[PDB]
């Protein structure tokens, strides 16, 4: 699998980054694990069979292929590449794909 | 499911030179989940790259990866001597998770041709009712060897078994035991009993054979 | 620091059961997937089977889906490997590997050895290998399980030794020959005595290999 984001998003005013995380091809699959990495720092992960309950500064809707991500709490010292990492879980086969990084500038 | 072919089988080569392995797999899926692991005999196999190109935690600067789609390669700049081993590529971005079949990265040196010795069955082994035929090919470089075992010039299958031993720490060279197994009663039919070893460093074939009795 | 420790592997005969541990430190075990990896003698790698995070997905290669089964606890921090219906093949080197979490295999344990056989443990026989350079040797023959050990002249004739690695017989049980190249003149001049110390039976033979 393809993981497409962005390679560069500008976070809000208040510390809000929004962005798409996409995979091809659509294979069959129930379960779509996806994973926001900081370059590596586990900033949030879910399971998706609207997400990241285990992580207030995450949040996500997951429809078709794409995951629409939101970062929020961010401040200028956490502008830097974050990685989405999707795992299509069960039924096998498991297939992992990494993205290139969304570039996330944080401005105070 | 993927399937990785890795080339060459054996790189053969001195310190200070360029290693290059190869991995071909057999489908491209979107980006690079392609893994180099390093394994000494004796020891687990040791991360070096991923993601076709990234070196892992302590890797010298030395080793690098590169390629896309289907072909990956797997470089060590000036080789170490730390660094002959074995090295395998695997494919990480789906299950069956599956590893290349093993490049070994051995000591080039000169050709040496093998000494060969062929030994009889003793007598106190007869005596049990087995008869083991041995040749050896003694310090000879490149590892590549065939041995061909003949019974009154018929030719052997599948009753022979080899065993190699590492590179020699002092002369980089290879032995390697060809053993024949017969019953008592079938070594007792037959009377030339040969091996034939063809080798890099011989121009043709050299046979060394006994008569039973 | 990362460490994976396996543990339970031996002997086994075909058609029993064994169940491996590894116990990982030094990382949150919970977040990252889990493999077991083997390595046949003289053999490549070959994956087994892997979990998930939680547990709750486990993925097996096509050989072993039906006979293994693969869990793990993690309030105890432990992988494990339930083995049934074990068979000859299977023997090998077991270990076990953490997934990065960007998706290679990271770190991996020093592994434990799984040998099925029926054979029974056994001594070798030793029989001579009879002799301006000769060769000479022991044929080590029929034993199980391994290792052998194998000296010539309780240590001090080292130079031009070979002793090559064992082979499975059909028979199941091991062989090896162990044979060093000498002088052709000191032939009739020194003896040539080749030591076997197989420590899984106790059994210690010296042999002496003469012409003829
Ligand atoms: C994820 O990123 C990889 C790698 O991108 C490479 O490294 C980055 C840090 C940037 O510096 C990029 O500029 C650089 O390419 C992407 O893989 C690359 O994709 C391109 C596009 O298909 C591949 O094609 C190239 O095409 C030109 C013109 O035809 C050639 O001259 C090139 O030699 C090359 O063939 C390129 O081979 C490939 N590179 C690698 C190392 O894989 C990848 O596409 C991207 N994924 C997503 C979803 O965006």
């Amino acid at each position: 699998i393809q993981v497409t984001q962005p390679s560069v998003v500008l976070a809000s005013s208040h510390g809000v980054a929004s962005f798409p995380c996409e995979y091809s091809p659509s294979h069959n699959t129930d379960e779509v694990r996806v994973t926001v990495l900081r370059q590596m720092t586990e900033v949030c992960a879910t399971t998706f069979t609207v997400g990241f309950l285990d992580y207030p500064f995450c949040s996500g809707t997951f429809n078709e292929s794409r995951v629409n991500l939101t970062i929020q709490g961010l401040r200028a010292v956490d502008t830097g590449l974050y990685l989405c990492k999707v795992e299509l879980m069960y039924p096998p086969p498991y297939f992992v794909g990494m993205g290139n990084g969304t570039q996330i500038y944080v401005i105070d | 499911e993927i399937v990785l072919t890795q080339s060459p089988g054996t790189l053969s080569l001195s310190p200070g030179e360029r290693a290059t392995l190869s991995c071909r797999q057999s489908q491209s899926v979107g980006w690079s989940p392609l893994a180099w692991y390093q394994q000494k005999p004796g020891q687990a196999p040791r991360l070096l790259i991923y993601g076709a190109f990234s070196r892992a935690t302590g890797i010298p600067d030395r080793f690098s990866g590169s390629g896309s789609g289907t072909d990956f390669t797997l470089t060590i700049s000036r080789l170490e001597p730390e660094d002959f081993a074995v090295y395998y590529c695997q494919q990480y971005g789906q299950s069956p998770w599956t590893f290349g079949q093993g490049t070994k990265v051995e000591i080039k040196r000169t050709v040496a041709a093998p000494s060969v010795f062929i030994f009889p069955p003793s007598d106190e082994q007869l005596k049990s009712g087995t008869a083991s035929v041995v040749c050896l090919l003694n310090n000879f470089y490149p590892r590549e060897a065939k041995v061909q075992w003949k019974v009154d010039n018929a030719l052997q299958s599948g009753n022979s078994q080899e065993s190699v031993t590492e590179q020699d720490s002092k002369d980089s060279t290879y032995s390697l035991s060809s053993t024949l197994t017969l019953s008592k009663a079938d070594y007792e039919k037959h009377k030339v009993y040969a091996c034939e070893v063809t080798h890099q460093g011989l121009s043709s074939p050299v046979t060394k054979s006994f008569n039973r009795g | 620091q990362v460490q994976l420790v396996e543990s339970g592997g031996g002997v086994v005969q075909p058609g029993r059961s064994l169940r491996l541990s590894c116990a990982a430190s030094g990382f949150t075990f919970s977040k990252y997937v889990m493999h077991w990896v083997r390595q046949a003698p003289g053999k490549g790698l070959e994956w087994v089977t892997g979990i998930s995070y939680d547990g709750r997905h486990k993925y097996y290669a096509d050989s072993v889906k039906g006979r293994f089964t693969i869990s793990r606890d993690n309030s105890k921090n432990t992988l494990y490997l339930q083995m049934n219906s074990l068979r000859a093949e299977d023997t090998a080197i077991y270990y076990c590997a953490r997934t990065g979490w960007l998706g290679p295999f990271d770190y991996w344990g020093q592994g434990t050895l799984v040998t099925v056989s029926s054979a029974s443990t056994k001594g070798p026989s030793v029989f001579p290998l009879a002799p301006g350079t000769a060769a000479l040797g022991c044929l080590v023959k029929d034993y199980f399980p391994e290792p052998v050990t194998v000296s010539w002249n309780s240590g001090a004739l080292t130079s031009g030794v070979h002793t090559f690695p064992a082979v499975l017989q059909s028979s199941g049980l091991y062989s090896l020959s162990s044979v060093v190249t000498v002088p052709s003149s000191s032939l009739g001049t020194q003896t040539y005595i080749c030591n076997v110390n197989h420590k899984p039976s106790n059994t210690k033979v010296d042999k002496r290999v003469e012409p003829k």
